[PDB]
């Protein structure tokens, strides 16, 4: 019954912005640590953002350099990733994940199916 | 000494990966040292990250009488002969303002006899110096500054280093007046003139014939103290590249070589070389299954902190080794002329604590 | 003076096992690699198994697939091949060879037949 489903994929110019979403049915995100991952062509899946259940704090991978915002809307049981100043290098499939732990760490309990994001210059 | 065997085994598998990525380049490496630093790291890790390290290593640091065995092992290798001849150090560095797990710092101190270092990585320059000065103070200034710490920045959260220096006197010195210049035959067929030492003595020796028929000279040189020995291995034929041997190399084989040796007179000619290598441990360890620990939001470091996520930003070994002539009633001289062994082609060397079986150092010399 | 005498071969049923053995004399056995090859009418001679003098470093032909095991006894100057899960396609004369390059030696072979 627990299903994670992402939305917000599409085409965007270089410099443009894009918002991704992930609704959770059958549980509430505020107990689980939440993370967004991504896989680009010719590459392995890599972590991008994390919310730790320990205290709400948000974290990012070095390649972000303050461009991306991960958020949790308690009322909507939705996770968001706001993406600013996109680049050719930001092209990939993006996945959301959840785990019952104080920090983001493998292995995760639940995974979304994945949404396509394409930054064409 | 159940620990000594498994550590060397793990350590030599890591060397293997380092050698396969640096063909026709010199490498010096420490199996004991990488094993030692990863043991420490086990205590900071949990879940699948801890299992990945433990499956490669073959033991758990938490198990009863294992951390005390490492400490006993440490002192048996270094208590023997000290001074400025051997020098070793392990260290983990973590971002300073992380809330750590209750009781961790004292618990780490009971097992290993040192702290996990806490430094403010946003003070980039300060933190570079603290990590380089740790290596520098603890190796008596014999190793040059770490290159890899240029990657250290504001976002860095965890770093591990290992550094060793070694320069032993032999049991029997090489007579100095036989040190001269000789052609060395590189793997690409070119030559270079290099100084080689020469010594007549009874040596522990065996041939090793690989399954395809190529045979090798395996020779033992005991150090002073009668405790450590350097092993030298080289294919006889110049056409046989040294990768044929490093690709089938294990800690066990080296013991089989030893176990099958005999004392025989020879006139050994060996290059006088010095070698320093900085090894980034990331890819060698990844290839042995330790993938999670280097990756943001995959790494499980929940034993060190469950307030914030962590991952290893940088994992480095740096080793330097010197090989010269120096050493320390009735010695009877050769009546007949001894048979010769000339090491004027790429060769492997192993430094081995014979009692325990520990492999302290391992390397390949493609150009001395 | 040099001699490589193989034995152990014979007729067996599909799914059966055999143990080959080669007695060696006249050369410094303990410094030579020991190998097994096979050949049948029409075919080239092909490497089945090989072992180092010490340290148990081995090597097998692609067609073995974990079914055959090579070992040696340096004190008794003998080499062995334990053959398991035999099939018709393994039918051939099996030869032992001793090698320390450039020197090689060959035995006369023992016939293995399967069906």
């Amino acid at each position: 019954q627990v299903q994670l489903v992402e939305s917000g994929g599409g085409l965007v110019q270089a410099g443009g912005s894009l918002r991704l979403s992930c609704a959770a049915s059958g549980f509430t995100f505020d107990d689980y640590s939440i993370a967004w991952f991504r896989q680009a062509p010719g590459k392995e899946r890599e972590g991008v953002s994390c919310i730790s259940s320990s205290d709400g704090s948000a974290y990012y991978a070095d390649s972000v350099k303050g461009r991306f915002t991960i958020s949790s809307d308690n009322a909507k049981n939705t996770v968001y990733l706001q993406m600013n100043s996109l680049k050719p290098e930001d092209t990939a499939v993006y996945y959301c994940a959840a785990v019952w732990a104080r920090v983001c760490r493998n292995p995760y309990d639940y995974w979304g199916q994945g949404t396509q994001v394409t930054v064409s210059s | 000494s159940y620990v000594a065997h498994l550590a060397s085994d793990f350590g030599v598998r890591v060397f293997q990966q380092v050698a396969q990525a640096s063909k026709d380049r010199n490498v010096v490496f420490s199996p004991y040292g990488v094993a030692s630093v990863l043991a420490m790291l086990q205590l900071t890790t949990g879940g699948e990250t801890q299992q990945q390290i433990q499956a490669a290593m073959g033991f758990k640091i938490d198990d009863k009488g294992m951390a005390p065995a490492l400490r006993h092992l440490y002192k048996e290798l270094m208590g023997p002969w000290n001074k400025d001849e051997i020098s070793t150090t392990d260290a983990i560095f973590v971002q300073r303002d992380l809330k750590l797990v209750q009781g961790f710092m004292p618990h780490f101190f009971r097992l290993f006899r040192s702290t996990v270092k806490q430094v403010d990585f946003s003070e980039v320059e300060r933190a570079r110096f603290i990590i380089n000065d740790w290596v520098k103070t603890h190796t008596k200034g014999m190793i040059s500054h770490l290159l890899g710490t240029g990657a250290v920045d504001q976002l860095t959260r965890l770093v591990l280093v290992n550094a060793l220096y070694f320069n032993g006197q032999w049991k029997t010195p090489f007579p100095d007046s036989s040190t001269h210049r000789r052609l060395f035959h590189k793997s690409d067929g070119s030559t270079v003139s290099v100084p080689m030492m020469a010594q007549t003595n009874k040596f522990n020796y065996t041939e090793f014939t690989t399954p395809d028929g190529h045979y090798y000279d395996i020779l033992e040189l005991p150090y002073h103290g009668d405790t450590l020995s350097m092993f030298i291995a080289a294919p006889y034929e110049k056409e046989v590249p040294l990768s044929a041997l490093t690709n089938i190399l294990s800690a066990q084989l080296i013991s089989h070589w030893k176990g099958n040796m005999t004392r025989l007179p020879r006139l050994l000619v060996l290059p006088k070389f010095s070698l320093e290598t900085e090894v980034d441990l990331r890819k060698p360890l990844e290839n042995l299954g330790m993938t999670d620990m280097f990756r943001p939001f995959q790494a499980d470091f929940t034993s060190l902190s469950d307030q914030e996520p962590l991952h290893v930003a940088l994992a480095l070994q740096k080793v330097k080794i010197e090989v010269n002539e120096s050493g320390t009633a009735v010695i009877v001289s050769a009546r007949m002329a001894p048979e010769e062994i000339i090491i004027d082609r790429p060769f492997l060397f192993v430094v081995r604590h014979n009692p325990t079986g520990t492999v302290l150092f391992m390397g390949q010399v493609m150009e001395p | 003076q040099v001699q490589l005498v193989e034995s152990g071969g014979g007729l067996v049923q599909p799914g059966g096992r055999l143990r080959l053995s080669c007695a060696a004399s006249g050369f410094t056995f303990r410094t030579y690699a020991m190998q097994w090859y096979r050949q049948s009418p029409g075919t080239e001679r092909e490497l089945v198994a090989a072992i180092s003098n010490i340290g148990g470093v081995t090597d097998y032909g692609d067609s073995v697939k974990g079914r055959f095991t090579i070992s040696r006894d340096n004190a008794k100057t003998t080499v062995y091949l334990e053959m398991n899960s035999l099939k018709p396609e393994d039918t051939a004369t099996y030869y032992c060879s001793a090698v320390r390059l450039p020197q090689r030696y060959w035995g006369r072979g023992t016939q293995v037949t399967v069906s």
